């Protein structure tokens, strides 16, 4: 078992607080704190040997601070938060010190919005084009979920069972307004499978987009709170 | 940051890929150890090696006998090895305590497109009838995909029943996927 | 030998000279393991306030410890060494002798 | 003449009752001058020595972060070394670390060192070519065989011939007054009464450094037939050392006690 | 000062 990291996803608001909690691989002496922001290296953020800490070169230490207290699993928090906090958060762990091999948890997603009424849902299945069939004897199948903020979101194939194979999702959605900060996000995703497989009438196709606030910050308005939840849409050819 | 590795490379699957480091004031306690981060994942440990030709079943590190330099080695790509590749160098002292990653070299692994139909078609919603994109799909790795009109970049989806690999780009009426070096239909 | 007995020499830092200060040095060396209880005693007494040096080892792997504290002698008061040990039945005591 | 640094550690294993008690210690020639101790409340390697208590916080927190790594190293070794031999957890074992490097008069490299032990009893050991191991029984063969293809040798050897000299050198000048010092031993004989038999103790003390040579010999004929203390530190950074032999009386002046030292111009010869 | 870096048994 590897490095257990908590949460996976978080959607807060400039000048609000944040804790991200770690479990490493157990009897490690060495714990690290990584910030991944989008289009950069992991950079550490600190370092423990035991239960004490060893590196604060790089920490920003008016909103950032670090805990682990018994020398086994650490929580970092951010108080209060600013924009440029949106990164992924990495908890890494080492049987002795940083020369040996650093073993990395799943990391920490964190978005934060100027405003959580920025937040949305996503909006999702282009069927196969005719000529497709024709010119190649095969079924490509267009996904796209649009309108979604933050940008967490796991999309996902399920035939009749998950699939793999002949899927192709975008590596990084794009931007609904790139020139506008906050904008909302758009993925598309293809799968493409055998012509006599989408003759078959008893094949059920789904392209399921599961999303990432909860219940404690509700703020009770018209137009549903974008609750983590699965945006889903299907065809059957 | 002792590291300086290019920013980007492109290879075709199946190709021996070597990404060289360039790290002229490393210091006698320096170990040079190389990360492979996949989307949507941490980095991982690949190799660290001293002065010595190190192999495992993952790539080779060469390390010249002055050590101011260093070539990870990918034996044969595939296009699960399009990651970022991190070159670093340190170890236990004070001047090389810190780990740093810095930016990396983005690889990108192209499929070997053996038939390529270069063809735009148009897909249309299984509910709201009316909305349609375009669909740049079988051309070949060369080509590059370059207002209100969305493109994603290019896609590779694998078929691996029919050892079929196809590319594809998405936009949303559609006359083709834009302004590119397209071709044919 | 899988565990070896403590040498033992108890003897002071400078020549003995009665009424003046001095360090009263209880020296085990040559012993494996290292777990050893020192004690220095005064007319059979165990000195209170008795420091030791950092446990190290020779080139055959055996364990030495230096026990000092300050002490100023006389003719008639009686200074000795009690160790402790795996390798012993029972403690043993060696006196200081200030020709040796 | 030659300089020497030694870095001595012990780690013994406490069966249910907490983690290894570890010991550390590093030594310029005879002259310790870092420490650390697992049950200290510092948590933090300790100076010993005058001169190495000018080195700046970056030099102690270096060797705190590797003096821990060492015992975090070597904490794991224990239950690793514990399954080589098929002990169970009941039992107490201790495993021994030395090793450092030799300098000669010019600050050149002259010898570099690396042994393990276990309880006791040699475990593992650097050859003096640095790149090759000389395991002492089947459990080491384990190790010798990891040990063999392990990059980080290459670092150990770059280590002992390399960044050990030059630490010593900077500690040597850093410590000129008093590692460079050679204390000449004081030296004077005594007697002790059967009849017609007695002892003469030939004495030599406040000696630096330890390495010291007690000889008695019966006209002019060595006589190793005489009883020999250990070489014992006086606490205040100087040694001592005796050498006594029985003496039918009357026969005083034809024993003869030689005392050979560094400090010495010419070796001394000592008559009742 | 020490050394560091090394591997285990």
């Amino acid at each position: 078992a590897g490095v257990a990291q908590s949460p996976r996803y978080k959607i807060i608001e400039k000048r609000q607080s944040v804790a991200f909690w770690c479990n490493p691989i157990s009897g490690h002496a060495t714990l690290y704190w990584y910030q991944q922001i989008l289009g950069q290296g992991p950079k550490l953020l600190i370092q423990f040997q035991n239960n004490g800490v060893v590196d604060d070169s790089q920490l920003p230490k008016d909103r950032f601070s670090a805990e682990r207290l018994k020398g086994v699993d650490s929580t970092l928090k951010i108080q209060p938060a600013k924009l440029e906090d949106s990164a992924v958060y990495l908890c890494a762990s080492s049987l002795v010190a940083e020369t040996y091999e650093q073993y990395f948890g799943p990391g920490t997603r964190l978005t934060v919005t100027e405003d959580l009424n920025k937040v949305f849902p996503p909006e999702v299945v282009f069927e196969p084009s005719e000529a497709e069939i024709s010119h190649t004897q095969k079924a490509t199948l267009v996904c796209l979920a649009t309108g979604f903020f933050p940008d967490h979101v796991e999309l996902s194939w399920w035939v009749n069972k998950e699939v793999h194979s002949g899927v192709c999702t975008d590596p990084q959605p794009l931007k609904e307004q790139p020139a506008l900060n906050d904008s909302r996000y758009s993925l598309s995703s293809r799968l493409r499978v055998s012509a006599t497989f989408w003759q078959n009438p008893r094949n059920h196709f789904r392209c399921q987009v599961q999303f990432y606030l909860s219940e404690n910050d509700e703020w009770t308005q018209d137009r549903a709170k974008p609750v983590t939840q699965i945006v889903s849409a299907e065809a059957w050819g | 940051a002792k590291t300086t590795q290019p920013i980007s490379m492109d290879s075709y699957e199946g190709q021996e890929v070597n990404i060289t480091c360039s790290h002229n004031n490393i210091a006698t306690n320096d170990y040079i150890t190389w990360y492979q981060q996949f989307p949507s994942q941490g980095p991982r440990f690949i190799i660290q090696g001293y002065k010595t030709k190190v192999t495992n079943e993952v790539a080779s590190l060469f390390i010249p006998a002055d050590r101011k330099s260093s070539t990870l080695s990918l034996p044969r790509v595939s296009l699960s090895d399009t990651a970022v590749y991190y070159c670093l160098v340190g170890g236990a002292y004070t001047g090389g305590f810190k780990t740093i990653f810095g930016a990396g070299t983005r690889l990108f692994v192209k499929a070997n497109i053996q038939n390529p139909d270069p063809a735009v078609y148009q897909l249309r919603d299984s509910k709201s009838s009316d909305k349609s994109v375009c669909l740049f799909t079988d051309f070949d790795s060369q080509t590059n995909v370059s207002s209100d009109v969305y493109i994603t970049d290019k896609c590779v989806l694998d078929m691996r029943s029919m050892d079929f690999k196809s590319n594809s780009a998405v936009a949303w009426s559609d006359f083709a996927c834009a302004n590119a070096f397209n071709n044919s239909i | 030998m899988i565990q070896r007995t403590p040498k033992i020499q108890v003897y002071s830092r400078h020549p003995a000279e009665n009424g003046k200060s001095n360090f009263l040095n209880c020296y085990v060396s040559g012993f494996h393991p290292s777990d050893i209880e020192v004690d220095l005693l005064k007319n059979g007494e165990r000195i209170e306030k008795v420091e030791h040096s950092d446990l190290s080892f020779s080139k055959d792997w055996s364990f030495y410890l230096l026990y000092y504290t300050e002490f100023t002698p006389t003719e008639k008061d009686e200074y000795a060494c009690r160790v402790n040990h795996v390798t012993l039945s029972q403690p043993k005591i060696v006196k200081w002798d200030r020709d040796m | 003449g030659s300089h020497s640094m030694r870095y001595f550690f012990t780690s013994v294993s406490r069966p249910g009752r907490g983690e290894p008690r570890f010991i550390a210690v590093g030594y310029v020639d005879d002259t310790q001058f870092v420490r650390f101790d697992s049950d200290a409340a510092s948590q933090r390697m300790e100076p010993r020595a005058p001169w190495i208590e000018q080195e700046g916080p970056e030099y102690w927190d270096q060797e705190t972060r590797n003096v821990k790594a060492q015992s975090q190293t070597d904490r794991v070794d224990l239950g690793t070394l514990r399954g080589y031999y098929n002990q169970s957890e009941a039992g107490s074992h201790t495993i021994q670390i030395m090793y450092g490097c030799d300098v000669g008069s010019d600050g050149r490299f002259l010898r570099g060192y690396r042994q393990d032990a276990y309880d006791g009893k040699d475990y593992i050991a650097l050859n003096e070519d640095l790149r090759s191991w000389t395991a002492a029984d089947m459990a080491a063969q384990i190790t010798k065989r990891k040990w063999e293809a392990a990059h980080e040798a290459e670092q150990l050897r770059a280590y002992l011939d390399g960044t050990c000299v030059e630490w010593l050198r900077r500690y040597l000048e850093n410590g000129k007054e008093t590692l460079q010092r050679t204390d000449p031993p004081k030296t004077h004989m005594t007697h002790h009464p059967s009849d017609h038999e007695a002892t003469l103790r030939c004495w030599a003390l406040g000696f630096y450094p330890a390495e010291i040579t007690l000889t008695w010999q019966r006209d002019g004929e060595d006589q190793t037939q005489t009883e020999l203390v250990e070489t014992r530190p006086a606490g205040d950074g100087t040694f001592q050392k005796w050498a006594a032999v029985v003496v039918p009386s009357g026969e005083e002046q034809r024993y003869t006690c030689h005392v050979q030292h560094e400090g010495l111009p010419k070796p001394l010869t000592l008559r009742w | 000062a020490l050394h560091g870096g090394w591997t285990t048994k």
